[PDB]
RNA sequence: GUGUAAGUGCACAAGGGAGCUUGACUGCGAGACGGACAUGUCGAGCAGGGACGAAAGUCGGGACUAGUGAUCCGGCACCUCU
RNA sequence: UCAACCAUAGACUCGGCGAAAUUGCACUACGAGUAAAGAUGCUCGUUACGCGCGGCAGGACGAAAAGACCCCGGGACCUUCA
RNA sequence: ACAAACCAGUGAGAAGCGACUGUUUACUAAAAACACAGGUCCGUGCGAAGUCGCAAGACGAUGUAUACGGACUGACGCCUGC
RNA sequence: AUACACGGCCCGUACCCCAAACCAACACAGGUGGUCAGGUAGAGAAUACUAAGGCGUACGAGUGAACUAUGGUUAAGGAACU
RNA sequence: UUGUGCGCCGAUAAUGUAGCGGGGCUCAAGCACACCGCCGAAGCCGCGGCAGCCAACGUGUUGGCUGGGUAGGGGAGCGUCCUGCAUCCGGUGAAGCCGCCGAGUGAUCGAGUGGUGGAGGGUGUGGGAGUGAGAAUGCAGGCAUGAGUAGCGAUUAGGCAAGUGAGAACCUUGCCCGCCGAAAGACCAAGGGUUCCUGGGCCAGGCCAGUCCGCCCAGGGUGAGUCGGGACCUAAGGCGAGGCCG
RNA sequence: GGGGAUAAGCUCCGUGCGUCGAGAGGGAAACAGCCCAGAUCGCCGGCUAAGGCCCCUAAGCGUGUGCUAAGUGGAAAAGGAU
RNA sequence: UCAAACUCCGUGAUAGCUGGUUCUCCCCGAAAUGCAUUUAGGUGCAGCGUCGCAUGUUUCUUGCCGGAGGUAGAGCUACUGG
RNA sequence: UCCGGCUCUACCUGGCUGGAGGGCAGUGAGAAAAUGUUGUGGUUAGCGGAAAUGGCUUGGGAUGGCCUGCCGUAGACGGUGAGAGCCCGGUACGUGAAAACCCGACGUCUGUCUUGAUGGUGUUCCCGAGUAGCAGCGGGCCCGUGGAAUCUGCUGUGAAUCUGCCGGGACCACCCGGUAAGCCUGAAUACUUCCCAGUGACCGAUAGCGGAUUAGUACCGUGAGGGAAUGGUGAAAAGUACCCCGGGAGGGGAGUGAAAGAGUACCUGAAACCGUGCGCUUACAAUCCGUCAGAGCCCUCGACGUGUCGUGGGGUGAUGGCGUGCCUUUUGAAGAAUGAGCCUGCGAGUCAGGGACAUGUCGCGAGGUUAACCCGGGUGGGGUAGCCGCAGCGAAAGCGAGUCUGAAUAGGGCGUAUCCACACAAGAGUGUGUGGUGUAGUGGUGUGUUCUGGACCCGAAGCGGAGUGAUCUACCCAUGGCCAGGGUGAAG
RNA sequence: AAGUGUUUAAGGGCGCAUGGUGGAUGCCUUGGCACUGGGAGCCGAUGAAGGACGUAGGAGGCUGCGAUAAGCCUCGGGGAGCUGUCAACCGAGCGUUGAUCCGAGGAUGUCCGAAUGGGGAAACCCGGCACGAGUGAUGUCGUGUCACCAGGCGCUGAAUAUAUAGGCGUCUGGGGGGAACGCGGGGAAGUGAAACAUCUCAGUACCCGUAGGAAGAGAAAACAAAAUGUGAUUCCGUGAGUAGUGG
């Protein structure tokens, strides 16, 4: 049987051209008043996932 | 243990008896019980690439040709009188070997039948040529039409 | 294919039980109990092959001490004198001399007593 | 005495007072700290448009470190997206 | 108190049939120790001719029952303003 | 030694509980537990109420409030307060 | 009404049946409903003995061991046992 | 009187010396300080063999270093079966089994040998595995230990003679004795199902034995208008035409 | 170093501290964690470590100078003590 | 056999739990810590192992040098307290 | 095409209905049966079918070995006294059906058209009604009520007939497509109780179906239901006549047999286990049962010389030293923690998938590869649909070796395979341009992990579905029966 | 006098040799498993499937058969032994005038079972009617037939008038079984989510109703997207574990 990909991980992670797996960052949806803009800027965009989480994330994404 | 007959009920109480714990008389450790990791029906057909197959065939025929084991003939015997005597004598001229692969069209029933009962002979059609048969053969013997058919198929 | 394993299995059993001849009771008769002992037996043999050197040394020393004290000298000063005299003879052959050539043992004792100092309890 | 615990600091004042003000900004961020991960933290400097200041310069909240809650889901406003 | 005696059925003996739980082994001592902190099995000693029969039940942490008490985990059933 | 053997009540006093005869945990509990007659309350106006049933239908009852069901109490006596 | 001559079907019917034949895994000290109910004593279908009738029912022979079980007797005392 | 080096008392549990491991030790075999040798390990060295890593040089030898090992990782292999191919052995005796003589670093090997045996196997190279057990209170079979041990199933009790027979405590006959006698007697139902009778048997069964048997074998045996039942009747209850409900 | 009674073979931490774990061998009488030392195999070869050299038990009833009289050695306190 | 019978099926129920998991040798070789956890006897990640690849002494040890600390100790008429 | 009779009636002219030539189809979904004749068409029995008595040898026996021949459209598989192409059944190949049945074909026969079609012009009628649609509650669609279309059940409400209605993912408009509420419809597809012929890198009697055997039997259970074990003499019974011991059983002689070390307990005949015999040892000894040393005894192989020695080998072991079982699980067990009585068998990381990741190997290579499927008595040949690579960035529109953010030429993110050289900027960690080099994937397959699956094996208590059970027991219903004897002494 | 000193084996241990038990191993098989290719894909009131009871000259089991009872008739085939088998033995016989045996078609086919004359504890009890036999007659025997429901057809048409319900008769059919597959309905839970209820398991298991040899679906009130597009349905592969959906 075909291996299913994890839906949440496919929705939260993305590959670049070089195969880097990237992630959005947390603490950004709400409670943003007290969060200074330097913090939200730090939390904006994407970052490459950690080496530790890479294996599990790749397994989830591929099947 | 699921396919074996019975073994549905626990043979006895889990506790009290001094016996080991069991859940079915058809468990693997039981005599008469199921086979744990046993054969099941499976297809072993490998999904070999076409170029690999063809290249192996060509390598086999090339070994035979280099060693001068490919012979060609017009027909194994004359018309509509299958003569295993004739075919045997003819192949004896062409080769003293035991293992021979006769490649002939599907319409040469006469030659096929004549050479069929010989022990070390294997008959095939050129459209069914294969590395195993070519390599099991010590000699190969085409009919001219069969050879040219293989040629005209593998050229274009 | 299905494999009847008795044929491969009985080999180690034959081996062990042939090794365990002379054992008492189960240890000579049963694979599972002979096997337990062959472990112990070969462990003991490995241990004892190395302790045998020590035991034979102990024996040779006992005999040398005996013969020496019969020649009025202690083992220790005998060894001291032999090492000072450059006699590389080993304790095995010294014991063999003590048993078979007491005269030669006495000669070596004289050699060692000569090679010893005049005050063995001095620092020098 | 430092808004408030304690500690580290602050008299060069970060403590007290007055004037003007809104940087308690927007877009960004070299480089680092810390670091299982997720979190978290500092940040010179560039621009925009400003405050104060004669100017240099400082200001991306508060002397510092606590004062908070991932994600999902949904709401509101705006957007030359669909 | 305070136990004595008698018979009978067993136990005992002979003949006959003939199980059982249990069983890692075995030519399975005691003391004081040591040790997973209570030793036939280790240490130092002591004692002990070999093999049985009838008996006793101190130990073999004896047999039996994968402790029911306790806890952890999971069930079941019961209750209720979960 | 006269009920000769066999057979064949032990008795008395008091307290607690339950009134009693009965019933009960087949296989550790026969009891002070259950039931009981008696009592009170509640429901039911009749293919009742209640119950088994999806329904039909059935029991209740071939009965009709002096009956039927449910609950609690549990002979009897004195009582059953807020 | 009489006489004569005829037909009266199917199943069960042996044997055990308080047991060695049934239920009990056994030729198991258990359980199994009904019918006959002798005599002498006796209230009696109790109990003792016995008739008719049926058994000696299936391991035995021995032996004054402890000990156990079942029965029996017990001085003086008489619940001191517990 | 000060400090020190050795000591004394304080001192004191319960199976048996039992607070040196023991004997025994002060004629130290005790303590301190110096000194001298020796023993003492799988440590180190020596001789030899093996393997791993690396290096060098040469196109496989030498040398150095290393080589305890649980979970665990990696590598390389033995053995078993089935197979493609090629070969080989085999009724002039394959396999399997038992041994002898041996071999390998290991799993293990034996195209070395004998015995037994009677028909298929070995080798090489690949392919595939129901591929290796000592444990799961594992499963099945067989066999031990206990053990020639307990027990041999009530509360009646057996005995003698004679017989039969290969064989008798038990079977048969007779005589005694004893037990039941609201039963341990007699008859039925239910249930069982031939256990009944005759003849024959005795390797299983019978808790011993057995000539006996409710065991085995064969054959025979159950006769009804009136007995118990149907053909007669209905109860509880069941099935239930149609039917209703679903 | 905390907790604990600055008790626990206690518990909780730290320690480019160790060992056992997963580590044999020698010593410590025996004795995972102490000391020595990290086992490729073999040898009837040698030197050593720790520890020991009267006999058990291999090596010294070693040498020299003193001490000890308590078998101290071969358990122990405050404190006592020509 | 009853706090929900038995049988078959679902079903090879699921069990963070227990048990078991079979031939060899060669090399290397742990951990029992941190964080988080309906978590604490489980698991994820990190740490620690192995293998492979890449890099190549960056590791580690010692000497020297540059540095920050506030422990031990000490001190307090140098603060807070006693 | 022709004729006839009607076409209210007769009269001219417009439709219908019968008969006739002919087509057109048909036992079909398209209307339905029957009927025959007939196919070396098939199935249901079978039959034939070549070629060695070959020699020598071994052997009980030749089907072995060596050597001779022979057939071969037959060397497939079995059997026969041991590996048989030539001994047998058979095989290749070829024949064979009275009857029945099934496929056909030919026709009878049936139906239909045949008074028919052809192609045009403008208005009214019809084009499937309790339907669609709508609402409410639901179901199912990727879609778990969500903005939820489409489809669909129930309940209500309830239209339009073509400028009508439905769908095109709420909805509206336009456009497109279609024409619901009426029916039928073969093939491709799924399956195998059963029958026939075959195959197996399937089992080979604890395996394989539970069942090679008395098998769903015996047996267990009231019942549902559960559910076994038991194969091999030998080539041929030639199955041991006869005598002896014995009551028999069983045995010994004799015989059969190649072999009774094949005797209906029977192929081989392991181990546990049980014995017997010989050698050594052991009754003053404290033993994880062994190991190391080893006396003595016995046996053996060689030598010399005549029994002592050896490069020895074995069995026993007095005696001394050392020495705390295996496994599991543990900080740690000889452990008085677990498990194991013993032997023999059986008993646990397996399988599938174009699965995922990594690695090895092979093929091809900026390409690689097919899937389904088609043809092949095969493993082979076709098959380009797709898949992965080949350009990324971005939420996306989109742009593109750039792109996103952003007012930014102003920085950052991701990407531009990598490396080399040069040049210019910088020394805020180096960047920017130029040139060059030029990018390596993919599909098989092995291995290791992994996903979905029972997923290494065993193990619950318990959950659910459907059934079996009140012959035990609880209660009840109907109908029967039983309660010796003796007392007390109510009402009336 | 003092000292040294074997010698015992009641039994045991080790080894060796011979045996026994037991039934492993090896080699086999009359059997089975998985498949392939074809066939046939239904059987039943003309009484099924499956059974009970009987049946051969001799006891039983299997097999076959059914009171015509290891069998009867016909049509073929075949060709010399045969009287099925466990499993022989005995006793009888048959057979080239063609047996046994093989195939096809028929006949017979007790009793039960949908079970159907009625009843019933399945395989056993009681019958009615017609015909026939048998009896002095009753008794007895045999052959047929006799269920219920639906649908037609004919007669009649209650309360009650229309008439209907219903009743009577006749005819046609159904009824039950079957391993899998199919269609329509109903519809779990263990489990997984490391709890759990949404969700999953799963529209599974199971159940119900129904068939057919296949079924169902099927000839657009479809798809599609502006391509002059395709053009019933089903099935396979892809699309794609994607779009999406999802506490």
């Amino acid at each position: 049987p075909k291996a299913k990909t994890h839906s949440g991980a496919s929705k939260r992670f993305r590959r670049t051209g070089t195969g880097k797996i990237v992630r959005q960052k947390a603490n950004r949806r709400h409670l943003l008043e007290h969060k200074p803009t330097k913090r939200t800027r730090r939390l904006d965009g994407r970052t490459t996932v950690s080496a530790a989480d890479n294996s599990r994330i790749n397994k989830l994404l591929n099947g | 243990r699921g396919e074996v007959s019975g073994g549905g009920k626990k043979p006895y109480r889990q506790k009290g008896t001094g016996r080991a714990r069991q859940g079915s008389t058809r468990a693997p450790q039981f005599t008469g019980g199921g086979t744990v990791h046993g054969p099941k029906p499976r297809d072993y057909s490998q999904r070999t690439p076409k170029k690999m197959i063809a290249a192996a065939l060509r390598g086999a025929l090339s070994d035979r040709a280099r060693n001068d084991r490919i012979h060609a003939v017009t027909e194994l015997v004359e018309g509509q009188t299958p003569s295993t005597k004739s075919a045997k004598t003819f192949l004896g001229t062409l080769t003293e070997n035991k293992k021979v692969l006769v490649v002939i069209g599907r319409t040469d029933e006469v030659g096929a039948k004549s050479v069929r009962n010989l022990p070390g002979v294997h008959v095939i059609s050129p459209d069914q040529l294969n590395t195993y048969d070519v390599l099991n053969a010590d000699d190969v013997v085409f009919s001219v039409e069969a050879l040219n058919a293989y040629i005209s198929a593998n050229s274009k | 294919a299905r494999v009847k394993r008795a044929l491969n299995a009985q080999k180690k059993r034959r081996t062990v039980l042939k090794a365990s001849k002379g054992y008492r009771g189960q240890r000579s008769r049963l694979y599972r109990k002979a096997k337990e002992q062959q472990l112990h037996s070969l462990t003991y043999a490995y241990r004892d092959r190395r302790a045998r050197k020590g035991e034979f040394r102990k024996l040779w020393i006992s005999r040398i001490n005996a013969a020496a004290r019969a020649n009025d000298i202690t083992y220790n000063r005998l060894i001291q004198g032999l090492k000072a005299a450059g006699v590389e003879v080993d304790r095995k052959n010294l014991a063999e001399l003590a048993v078979s050539d007491p005269a030669a043992f006495t000669a070596l004792v004289d050699v060692a007593r000569a090679a010893l100092p005049e005050d063995v309890n001095a620092p020098s």
